[PDB]
RNA sequence: CGCUUCUCGGCCUUUUGGCUAAGAUCAAGUGUAGUAUCUGUUCAUCAGUUUAAUAUCUGA
RNA sequence: GUGCUCGCUUCGGCAGCACAUAUACUAAAAUUGGAACGAUACAGAGAAGAUUAGCAUGGCCCCUGCGCAAGGAUGACACGCAAAUUCGUGAAGCG
RNA sequence: AAGGUAUGUAUCAAGCUUACAAGUUAUGUAUUUACUGACCU
């Protein structure tokens, strides 16, 4: 009677699971203990079953579609995690979990232009900094000069951050990218903040362009000075700009 | 489905009230984690109506304002209805519209 | 190496749900002879008293 | 089948006219699943002491009732999920 | 008429249903609390 108890334990807390649903239809503690119940039976077609209609219910949290997919993902299922994967991004876009979760997932697998595809589609909802560093660390971790640079100028229309304007001056400290590199710079100097500075792009830049030679540095600090802060910078720096032009030169006597 | 009448009438007005203050701090609250631990803002608005009847201040401390005084005007709302069912059916009982035992033996204690 | 966010686990209010007029009311033991147990309470050297031995009195 | 017309020649034979398709087919069943009640034996009885009026909410539970009354033990059935606080692991990103 | 003699389970037929799909000891006391004797009209 092995059979008899086995079958009576399974078929008691599924009773006891059903009537638990049964009552309350929305706590969704429920369907997620009694479908990772069911998965703990480890060969299963009805736990899918239990988080397809346990969304029914509540589309609307991430915790459901997560441990679904994570179960799916979890077991070599990979084709339905992945079709379970586009439908939880495109029912709940504006949730980044789903996206970083979805793209690491691919990035287990083969690194295809379908998980560049997640990511463009990623971009396309124009999300914050986090997740667009994150895929041009992506890109540069596949050592992409083309596509780094290629996802990488739809970005500043977006976030002109300043953090972000020096962090576009990236061709300069990864490539050198010379005359481009220099109209990057260009592309600093001519936007927001024109007598405002917003007190940092130029120290960066004067930071570059020290690391450069003297080809035209005296000017961005010294005499581009028309566009100062009421005193063209704070005390903590003026000083250290004078002993930062001094002693990195041809020192004539 | 079925009427409200006159025996469910107090048993409605509950209901409907803790709906309505339910889908108001489901509105009401920003983008935390976790709303009320699923039924706290009710408690404390039953322990205000509990404290209101029997005058007890229930200043509670250390609780958001705006939950604070939206269980204020709740708990005002009810008080109004309240009382002025105990000064309706107290005039009735008085020149004898009705002669329902619970109804005077309930404004004895309303009153 | 450090910093922020996310997810899994080791976990420290979870009582049976809500509302009425705190929903409503209620709730008797003796006398006698003896013990046990808490709380309160306090604990300078002879001589004979006394005691199984010990511990009051008096003595300088 | 019928009735009518000699209508064509025997009352008889023939010709034409009028009439135009029923039935959950059964008296059965090899029949069929059998739930309610009653019996049998168990389980037994809302609200943090005891006796207790109730009215609700939920739906894959119904009964009585003409019910958009009301009553069926408040008609029954409704239980341990603590979350965020400490800590482990792992990921994403940055310095 | 209801409001009272509960309801909830487990086996056993007629009622009703189609007649079909079909191949730290200790004292003295104030002092409760427990306990004893088949104690007692
Ligand atoms: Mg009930
Ligand atoms: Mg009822």
């Amino acid at each position: 009677t092995d059979e008899e108890e086995l079958n009576d334990y399974k078929l008691r807390k599924r009773k006891t699971f059903e009537d638990n649903i049964r009552k309350n239809r929305t706590v969704i503690s429920n369907w997620i203990k009694y479908a990772q119940w069911e998965e703990s039976l480890k060969e299963i077609q009805r736990a899918r079953s239990i988080y397809e209609r346990a969304l029914d219910v509540d589309y609307r949290n991430i915790t459901l579609w997560l441990k679904y997919a994570e179960m799916e993902m979890k077991n070599r299922q990979v084709n339905h995690a992945r079709n379970i994967w586009d439908r939880a991004i495109t029912t709940l876009p504006r949730v980044n979990q789903f996206w970083y979760k979805y793209t690491y997932m691919e990035e287990m697998l083969g690194n295809v232009a379908g998980a560049r595809q997640v990511f463009e589609r990623w971009m396309e909802w124009q999300p914050e900094e986090q997740a667009w560093h994150s895929y041009i660390n992506f890109e540069l971790r596949y050592k992409e000069v083309d596509r780094a640079r290629t996802i990488y100028e739809r970005f500043v229309l977006v976030h002109p951050d300043v953090k972000n304007w020096i962090k576009y001056a990236r061709f300069e400290e990864k490539h050198a990218y010379f005359a481009h590199a220099r109209k990057v710079y260009e592309r600093a100097v001519e936007f927001f903040g024109d007598e405002h500075m917003d007190e940092h792009l130029y120290v960066a830049f004067a930071k570059f362009e020290e690391n450069q030679k003297e080809f035209e540095r005296v000017r961005v600090i010294y005499k581009y000075a028309l566009d100062r802060i009421s005193k063209q910078d704070a005390q903590e720096l003026f000083k250290n700009y004078t002993i930062f032009e001094k002693k990195f030169g041809d020192r004539r006597g | 489905a079925k009427t409200v009448t006159k025996q469910r009438v107090e048993s409605h007005f509950d209901l409907e009230l803790r709906a309505a203050v339910m889908h108001d701090i489901l509105d009401m609250m920003p983008e935390g984690i976790k709303q009320n631990k699923a039924r706290t803002i009710l408690q404390h608005l039953s322990e205000a109506w509990r404290c209101w009847k029997a005058n007890i201040p229930w200043k509670v401390p250390g609780l958001p304002t705006p939950i604070e005084n939206m269980i204020l005007r709740y708990v005002k709302a009810k008080a109004d209805w309240w009382t002025n069912t105990a000064h309706y059916n107290r005039e009735r009982i008085r020149r004898g519209a009705t002669v329902d035992k619970t109804v005077c033996k309930k404004n004895l204690g309303r009153l």
